[PDB]
């Protein structure tokens, strides 16, 4: 009596990922007249009026 | 951002046995020969990357 046997396996797992973002803003202002306090109040960069 | 990961896994096994008795006499004679083996791997690694 003979008696043999065989098994074999294998796994193979792989995984990528990739994430870019990009966002910029420009502001660009000319005033030319009244450089009182109320053009000051105007330059403000953030609100638009 | 980047990220990586990377996991790999390899199981293997081997089971082999061979019994073999033979006894030839004039008078009643017996033999008996019992072989059995077994094999068992297990191999895990995994990677991560962030």
């Amino acid at each position: 009596g003979v008696s043999v046997g065989k098994c074999r396996g294998i796994l193979n797992e792989i995984k990528d990922r990739n994430k870019r973002d990009t966002m910029v803003e420009d502001l660009v202002v000319l005033v030319r007249g009244g450089a009182s306090e109320h053009i000051t109040t105007l330059a403000y960069q953030e609100l638009p009026t | 951002a980047n990220d990586l990961l990377s996991k790999v896994k390899k199981d293997k096994s081997d089971s082999f046995g061979v019994t073999i008795g033979i006894g030839p006499a004039g008078s009643p004679l017996l033999v008996g020969v019992g072989v059995s083996h077994s094999q068992d791997t297990s191999f895990l690694n995994e990677l991560n990357k962030y």
